[PDB]
């Protein structure tokens, strides 16, 4: 079989199949080594997402394995890994998602497994239909809860009716000032007069 | 010497790369100086004038114009090729001269492993650290106190 | 060629000594644009200007003797005979003047020019002035009787500075136009171009003892030698440019000005530059103000002068802690040119 | 005819005859 490599990945993950068949295990892993500096970023995806999926199917050694996502690394090759740091250091995962908007909502929903006060944190991260998304953290956020309400009124007026109703229901809840409100109403107002003046 | 490509004179050709790369002593002038042969075809010719950029380069190397990394292309490059050409032997012994020069029967499929471990570069911490890891592993699984 | 390469990575030289700030003389009121300082006593400078007057400071003390005004327009350029008593300025409103010193007054007007006239120079044997400017020859004045003798024909451009030598190649002229001219006088016609530079060749000066004359450029300033109008050296000149001036000394050390407000030092032998300094510009002035417009040693080889354009004289000494006790500059990896 | 062509133009003139010896003497 070798005399072909001599001188086809379909060919490749057949071969490696039979060794698998044979359960030679390692040695095909080796396999994968030999076609990955053929074919370059393009084809060597086709090989190297079948041989993530297997080779941590087998071994599931820390740092063996964090080599060889590091080699693999130059999307779903960051889901592959980050799902293989949380249950072999968490952080470092963290640090990796952190290293569009799919995986912005992945990231912070890692973060909230590590518990609820990143998650906050996150956001000021995703803001640079996102606004959708911090609006979608910012309300369990204050709504809990003054940075955060300041926050609030600055991705409100960021870029809306529910939004109106959103810090409606945030004056509403205060047992904070009809005027405060309606200079609110007037802001949101002034940003309907911003977006009827574009063309 | 795109001139000359369009005429024969293979022989001349040479001529120009030896005015070229002695008038520019530069890494892709010896490049293009046997990428040109890796084109035409001389076997003989090509190893040898890697043996006459290798030893002018170590030669006058510590005059020191040519940056490490130049140099290390010129191993990667020559070397790899020299395992192209089933003298591995000699790949890994020119090798040797360069980490020398400078700062039930898979016993051998883990000392093939764990010498291109060891035989990766690791310039920095925890580019060395990293590799310490992966060494480690490989003896763990296969001098013990020296190592 | 990788042997000229070899060969510069051994002779390694000597070692010359820092440079350091002993003094500011205020008192100008424009920019400070030429020096010249006795050729005999070493007692005082002469300092052209920009107010258009020309004021001798003392050396030793840094206080002022006098005042010689006497011109309109800006004066750029004052030189003192060693032979006679006498002071040629010159200035932009076309100008040559001579002094008398004796008498601190004027005494013979050199006329004819065209144009503003940027550069003297006093031959050395012969009572003769040189002198050039914007019109682009170089006339020969007579001394005593005050008729241009020789006008020679020339560059196509502003003549920046001009030089006299004592034999042939007798008076060397830089110019706009981006060349040096090696001149034969009574020929009356070059003797030979030295082309190399790329822009205008703003400064010069003659080693005062190795007989060839350091020429500037913009940005990378060559050495040439005379009688053959040689090459010789290239210093080791990244781009500091604009260089306003060079100077030269007993020692080999060689000077140069910068407009960005460095001074460069090297070593003459080598193109080793071996110090830089910011001149701290000024109390109130304006980052663009902080240039060097001129430069000159005393006879001693051992003082600095400059003018700078923020109207004020800085004198510059020789530090001689040194040796290399630490000393040492930049060292000594010569690069490709 | 290699002399007659570019005749003029040559390259000891371009190179700087300090940069082997310092020292060569004027």
């Amino acid at each position: 079989y070798n005399t072909v490599i001599d001188l086809t990945p379909a060919m490749a993950e057949n071969f490696a199949l039979f060794l698998q068949n044979h359960y030679e295990v390692m040695e095909s892993f080796q396999v994968y080594e030999k076609t990955i500096p053929l074919f370059p970023p393009e084809i060597q995806y086709e090989l190297w997402i079948e041989y993530l999926e297997v080779a941590t199917s087998h071994q599931l050694s820390p740092e063996h394995i964090r080599f060889l996502f590091e080699k693999a690394l130059k999307k779903t090759i960051f889901i592959a890994y980050s799902v293989f740091e949380e249950r072999i250091l968490i952080s470092k995962s963290i640090e990796i998602l952190r290293r569009l908007q799919l995986w912005r909502m992945c990231i912070s929903k890692a973060e909230s497994t590590l518990g609820p006060s990143v998650t906050r944190e996150l956001y000021q991260e995703c803001i640079q239909k996102a606004v959708e998304f911090v609006i979608k953290f910012s309300d369990f956020e204050s709504s809990i809860g003054r940075e955060i309400l300041a926050y609030g009124a600055k991705l409100l007026p960021p870029s809306e009716l529910w939004d109106s109703f959103e810090i409606f229901e945030l004056k509403h809840g205060d047992k904070t000032y009809k005027d405060m409100l309606k200079m609110k109403k007037v802001l949101e107002s002034n940003m309907l007069i911003d977006s009827a003046s574009v063309s | 010497v795109d001139f000359e490509i369009r005429q024969k004179n293979w022989n001349g050709v040479r001529e120009i790369y030896s005015k070229y790369v002695m008038a520019h002593p530069q890494m892709q002038t010896w490049l293009k100086w046997v990428r040109f042969e890796n084109r035409h075809g001389n076997t003989e010719f090509t190893r040898s004038v890697y043996s006459l950029a290798i030893d002018t380069v170590a030669n006058l190397q510590n005059l020191q114009i040519w940056s490490d990394m130049e140099v290390a292309k010129l191993v990667n490059s020559f070397a790899h090729w020299e395992a192209a050409q089933q003298e591995y032997e000699r790949s890994s012994a020119l090798y040797q001269i360069a980490i020398e020069k400078w700062p039930n029967s898979i016993e051998e499929t883990i000392s093939y492993k764990r010498k291109m471990e060891y035989e990766t570069i690791l310039s920095n911490n925890a580019y060395d650290y990293d590799t310490w890891w992966l060494y480690l592993d490989l003896i763990s699984e296969s001098q013990t106190f020296e190592k | 060629i990788v042997n000229r390469y070899e060969k510069l990575l051994s002779q390694r030289p000597e070692w010359h000594a820092p440079w350091k700030l002993s003094r500011v003389i205020n008192g100008h009121l424009g920019w400070v644009r030429c020096v010249a300082i006795d050729p005999v006593d070493n007692e005082w400078f002469i300092t052209g200007s920009n107010d258009t007057t020309m004021k001798v400071w003392d050396l030793a003390t840094g206080k002022l003797k006098t005042t010689l005004a006497g011109h309109v327009m800006t004066v750029r350029d004052v030189a003192v005979s060693d032979r006679h008593p006498y002071l040629f300025s010159v200035s932009e409103d076309k100008t040559v003047k001579c002094w008398d010193l004796e008498k601190n007054q004027i005494i013979r007007d050199y006329y004819g020019h065209l144009s503003g006239v940027r550069t003297v120079s006093i031959h050395p044997t012969l009572d003769l002035i040189a002198t050039a400017g914007r019109d682009s020859v170089i006339k020969l004045w007579d001394m005593r009787t005050r008729i241009p003798v020789i006008t020679l024909v020339g560059h196509k451009g502003p003549i920046n500075q001009v030089q006299c030598t004592p034999v042939d190649p007798q008076v060397v002229s830089s110019s706009t136009d981006a060349t040096v001219r090696l001149w034969d006088v009574v020929a009356g016609k070059t003797m030979k171009v030295l082309t190399h530079h790329k822009r205008s060749v703003r400064a010069t000066a003659l080693h005062p003892k190795e007989f060839s004359v350091a020429s500037a450029c913009t940005d990378d300033i060559r050495s040439w030698g005379l009688a053959e109008g040689s090459l010789l050296t290239n210093f080791e000149s990244e781009k500091t440019g604009i260089i306003n001036t060079l100077s030269i000394n007993q020692d080999d050390v060689l000077f140069a000005g910068g407009d960005n407000g460095v001074l460069s030092f090297y070593d003459y032998k080598s193109g080793h530059k071996y110090q830089s300094l910011a001149t701290r510009e000024m109390v109130g002035s304006l980052e663009g103000e902080r240039s060097v417009l001129c430069s000159t040693f005393d006879k001693t080889g051992l003082r600095l002068i400059t003018g700078e354009a923020d109207k004020s004289i800085k004198i510059w000494k020789q530090d001689e802690t040194a040796t290399k006790e630490s000393e040492p500059g930049l060292a000594w990896n010569p690069n490709l040119s | 005819l290699t002399d007659q062509i570019a005749k003029n133009v040559k390259l000891d003139d371009f190179i700087p005859k300090r940069q082997s010896n310092f020292e060569l003497s004027v």
